[PDB]
């Protein structure tokens, strides 16, 4: 019984306690590098388990996901960038 | 030397340490660290320094 003037539908596989980890104010590697849901969200998430699509034998690789970033990620934002993480004082640049 | 010891004690009798006459920078402590849960309560983490 409701109308939305807009309606936007992320989509994105994930692991078990990451669903637990995306809500409005979270934290962690997931919550703060890759996707931040805004304090005031409106809206909702779904979840369910994919272990036929995502899965073969031998084992599959394709998806990633960052812990490195220069900072949290401010919400609703995309990060998708390969710079190597700064540590130290050295750039390092082209190798890992 | 609180972040690289080798014998971090058992929770029933936890090492307790203090912490004075400091320039306290927390990136060193970022440093090492591939963290797992920073969940802080009393300040925020962005706004430590
Ligand atoms: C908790 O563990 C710390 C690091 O392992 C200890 O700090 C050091 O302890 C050594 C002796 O183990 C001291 O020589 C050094 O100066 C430094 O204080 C700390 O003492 C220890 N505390 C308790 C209560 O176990
Ligand atoms: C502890 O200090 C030594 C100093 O040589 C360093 O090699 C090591 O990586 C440090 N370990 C941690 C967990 O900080």
């Amino acid at each position: 019984d409701l109308c939305f003037t807009n309606v936007y539908a992320d989509s994105f596989v994930i692991k078990g306690n990451e669903v637990s980890q995306i809500a409005p104010g979270q934290t962690g590697n997931i919550a703060d590098y890759n996707y931040k849901l805004p304090d005031d969200f409106t809206g909702c998430v779904i979840a369910w388990n994919s272990n036929k699509l995502d899965s073969k034998h031998s084992g599959n690789y394709d998806y990633w996901y960052r812990l490195f970033r220069k900072s949290k990620l401010k919400p609703f934002e995309r990060d998708i960038s390969t710079e190597i993480y700064q540590a130290g004082n050295k750039p390092c640049k082209g190798v890992k | 030397e609180v972040f690289n010891a080798t014998r971090f004690a058992s929770v029933y009798a936890w090492n307790r340490t203090r912490i004075s006459n400091c320039v306290a920078d927390y990136s060193v402590l970022y440093n090492f660290a591939p963290f797992f849960a920073f969940k802080c309560y009393g300040v925020s983490p962005t706004k430590l320094n």
